DNA sequence: AAAC
DNA sequence: AAAC
DNA sequence: AAAC
DNA sequence: AAAC
């Protein structure tokens, strides 16, 4: 016999529908599409973003983040999938993380969790890789766990935790900035030449904590390029942001006619244009819908931390462009702030940021997605968003806190036969 | 790599209509034959 | 006139028997029939109440699938004992990481808006409950709970719960 | 003030004497009169309930041509013992593919929002019931259910049953 | 039917058992338990109340923060006396600037739509009253109060006061 | 179909031939309508979808040969999105070079691939088998639901 | 033999006006004489 | 010193879309590489 | 790997 | 990483 | 029936 | 009365 050796490169129509739903500040795949070595992807991802009914008429819009990135099987499986690959036909097949006995338990993953309980490594891993290159703080440590029955229902079936958007206190200098550095003198004289050197090293520490905690920044920091297979990092194709928002319900009855319901429909739309797949891979679209840090409680950082000395009112040049990173507590900046909680801030910093104000009118006041008490907890807890602090912001409904239904238009040009060349012995 | 965001789709949402890309190719379907 | 399509306790489908007969009312309230998970509709044309200082109760399940903390449970019943046992009724929310037989040591009641006539007690009432379990292992049961100084009796009645995890639709001639 | 336009029972224009006089409790529930198909208003000034434990009823047959199984059954009744039974009432569910005369074995059970007062009853309630039989031949049948250790007595009253297979206009001043 | 998802009652998702055992009634009406500030729920399955020509009551402290002169207090409460004290029930207002243990001189009264019967109480009302202080540095407090010519007695029951001050959301499965 | 094996032949049958009612006309339409927003008390926040579709059928003159009967019928249908479907790669174990790999040579010359009911669903009947094409699964993407969804009333999707 | 598909004539639904078609013919009925 | 009123901005009230600015200028967080 |  |  |  |  001779068999169908070839095929010829045609597009495949691998569009689909999305039915979608989420919490705040955590990040969740809504859409994976597997990707053989040679292939073009391209997609057009249209729909609407709603956010659950809210108790009053809208007062913010949220942001809109969709991502799409590539990760390579090699950098989930590493030497396995190589040799898998080489091993052609009788390869030994490949590994299957384990997920916890629940339908939505793999949720995260954007898919319905198997009877069996498990699903394929690279699905599992590849999430993880996405989160730790892009969504952690930098200083934060990987999230390393082996398989999706490690984490909590919270992370299981709504994604990870990320981080807020910038604010003083929501991105202080990384935990162990050092606020001084000693030079081992002798007794009774200093080598005015080891002084030098001293603060030479020090130069190159304080590079890596601010901006370099991550190889592949050490690199670019000397001129260099490091490829995406340099530190294994998945590759960020597409990125889209947008601010979702919406219209106001008025009530009319004898008792709501003066309320009013926020409803927040927005039209939005993620195109990834063409991509050429160099390895067999899967293509991961997530989402991530976050409000900015407005805190009912926060103050001017002049306002709440006593007495002004020169150097905190004045602004001189001189003093905020030499002297160490300052570190302050999350009293200073809020009404019932942790004075035990620390952070680093740049001097000057408060000449540099303007906080939001919420008059004291709206502390409890219910509809209003503001954060009503100051994180506490570590750095971590309180940089990584709480989607509970929004609870009382939204009607109560089934589908969490936002919902989104989208139409992936998708189209792979792959060179595998015809369904029919498939199912014809000759 | 990723870049301009554009959800800023300006318009009333629409319900979504045919779970069907937007290029189609070869047939996928044999069911012995026409089936409406 | 029009035709109310609004109720404050919609009854499951189908009722069950209570299988037991006789009670001896007490602090740790027996549970009368084991559980069911979200709505059950229990009735029992004689139950005999045996002196007692404390209560009994008829519980359901509460579903916890559908992350919403709080939830409308509502109740429906008509009992009538023997003698008037001047008894106080309620709601009661427990939680037991184990099928409960009893009313464990802690719960929390809620006032319903019965009518009391003599040893008659009728209800139909909803309450908001925080449905999800409060400690992580275990499961919430929510009851319908008589509790007096009981002397021997007996009773009568049905009693009825349902979690309002979903809605029921009715047909609405003009839609 | 306005005028209140809506109900939970509207009873039948037209209303039926009891043409039995005696009725002796049992478990096999006698149906008091032949069911009518979807709303009949039963009244009898003078009914003779003979010792019995178990219960009595009033019958309407569902009308099964709308195809839509949950439909709301309302029932409206003032009752009077000339001595109090101490007895629970319910609306009861129940198939049956030949005209009944008793209750038969199996049968639902779900509770009204009435108010006992002695030998007292009066009730206006309606229960969103599963209406087309839950077997193929049957015919299914919803009554106004009353249940005691009944001692030789008497009662008085009426028992209104209506299946909202549709509305009822009525004049609107202001349309 | 679809569910009413409206109350006139919102009882706290927590209780608390009266750690009291007798109260004697008085014109200086005793305060049952110290006041708690918003809301409160209070179960006691039994009270010996001694003879006495006043009243009792059970009483919530008013949260003064969010500055609205008239806000809605609501009442939940299922109470049985062993006996019939013929006793009349309402909501009190009144202020104290100190933890109060009995009814100051000053207060007002306000009707409940509650049922009496026979020793047996019900209700679930709410009233709008002037929750801020009328004197500045009082608090003001508002209480479940019962008032007779007390016999010595026993009661059973729980009374839940509520200050409207936020609303509580539940799930609405269609939403 | 026989009228089928001839059309293979090159050749054609009528309508006679194997006794076929004659397709005239055939209209396809997606239908839709709009939200009514709720405004009490209680149903603020609150839609019910109104689905209005204007809708035209044509059929251009025809003429009648034989005496006879002209039907015209309607179907209303919804993609079949279940609330449970999975994607073949993602429920069915260990994953084979076969499965994985997109090898031209494999999908081009191996038998038709007998699956059960339990690889493409959360509560699939492992006992109720089908055959689908080798490679099918990157010939195809099912359509996603969250769990959330899942039995929430008011969304046309297949529940179990 | 059918084909293309066109309900989708956009537009909000108008009330059945006539159930008289497009054209007519010859006279149908005859009552006597003429009737309103 | 002072002078014209303006808020008669004409327009149905838009929800607010984002606290940073007009016009922006140096970067100002350092957390150790990129964070989205 | 002078490749359907 | 608004960088000799 | 994206067919020597 | 869609009429020699």
């Amino acid at each position: 016999s001779n068999i169908q050796t070839g095929a010829e490169r045609m597009p495949h129509d691998l569009s689909h529908l999305g039915f979608l739903a989420g919490q705040i500040g955590r990040l969740i795949t809504i859409s994976t599409t597997p990707v053989i070595a040679g292939d073009s992807f391209e997609m057009d991802a249209v729909g609407a973003l709603r956010l659950s009914p809210l108790r009053r008429g809208l007062a913010i819009d949220s942001t809109v983040d969709i991502f799409t990135f590539y990760v390579p099987h090699r950098h989930v499986y590493g030497e396995q999938w190589i040799k898998f690959m080489k091993d052609g036909v009788n390869a030994t097949p490949l590994p299957t993380v384990n997920t916890t006995g629940y339908i939505d338990h793999a949720a995260f993953l954007g898919t319905i969790n198997p009877d069996t309980n498990k699903i394929p490594k690279h699905l599992f891993q590849g999430y993880l890789n996405i989160y730790n290159n892009y969504f952690k703080a930098p200083w934060m440590p990987d999230r390393t766990e082996a398989n999706p029955n490690e984490l909590n229902q919270d992370d299981a079936r709504y994604g990870f935790r990320c981080c807020h958007l910038k604010n003083i206190w929501t991105a202080p200098l990384p935990p162990e900035t050092e606020l001084s550095r000693q030079m081992t003198t002798s007794t009774t004289s200093i080598d005015i030449m080891g002084l030098q050197a001293a603060y030479a090293n020090l130069h190159t520490d304080q590079e890596r904590d601010y901006f370099m905690q991550r190889y592949r920044d050490v690199i670019s920091s000397f001129g260099g390029k490091t490829s995406y297979d340099a530190d294994n990092r998945p590759l960020l194709v597409m990125r889209s942001n947008l601010w979702a928002s919406g219209y106001d319900v008025d009530g009319t009855d004898q008792t709501s006619l003066g309320q009013f319901s926020g409803r927040v429909q927005q039209t939005y739309k993620h195109s990834v244009p063409r991509f050429f797949v160099p390895e067999h891979g899967t293509m991961f679209t997530l989402a991530l819908v976050r409000f900015p840090p407005t805190a009912t409680k926060e103050i001017q950082y002049l306002n709440a931390k006593g007495a002004l000395t020169y150097t905190d009112i004045a602004g001189d040049p001189v003093l905020y462009g030499n002297l160490p990173p300052r570190e302050i507590s999350m009293k200073d900046v809020f009404r019932s702030g942790d004075s035990s909680k620390k952070f680093k801030i740049a001097e000057g910093q408060w000449y540099r940021y303007a906080p939001s104000y919420v008059s004291p009118a709206y502390h409890l006041l219910e509809g209003f997605p503001f954060i009503q008490e100051p994180p506490s907890g570590d750095l971590q807890e309180r940089v990584l968003i709480r989607h509970h602090d929004y609870d009382q912001c939204f009607q109560s409904v089934q589908l969490l806190q936002w919902n989104s239904q989208v139409k992936f238009n998708v189209t792979v040009y792959r060179n595998l036969p015809t369904t029919r060349d498939s199912i014809m012995t000759s | 790599k990723g870049k301009k965001r554009s959800g800023a789709r300006p318009g009333r949402p629409q319900p979504l209509r045919g779970t069907k890309g937007k290029r189609k190719g070869a047939r996928l379907w044999y069911v012995g034959g026409q089936q409406f | 006139m029009f035709q109310t399509f609004i109720s404050r306790h919609n009854s499951n489908f189908f009722s069950d028997k209570l299988v037991l007969t006789s009670v001896t009312p007490a602090s740790s309230a027996p549970v009368l029939q084991t559980p069911k998970a979200t709505s059950s509709t229990l009735y029992f044309d004689s139950l005999t109440v045996n002196a007692g200082n404390g209560g009994f109760l008829h519980c359901i399940q509460m579903d916890t699938s559908v992350n919403a903390a709080n939830q409308v449970v509502s109740v429906g019943a008509d009992i009538a004992f023997d003698a008037d046992p001047k008894f106080f009724a309620c709601l009661v929310r427990f939680e037991s990481s184990s099928v409960p037989t009893t009313l464990p040591t802690a719960y929390d009641v809620y006032p319903l808006n019965g009518r009391h006539d003599g040893g008659y007690y009728t209800v139909k009432d909803c309450v908001t409950i925080d449905v999800l379990p409060r400690t992580p292992g275990n499961n919430v049961y929510v009851g319908f709970m008589v509790w007096s100084n009981f002397t021997a009796t007996k009773c009568r009645g049905l009693v009825s719960l349902n979690q309002v995890i979903k809605e029921i639709i009715c047909l609405q001639p003009l839609k």
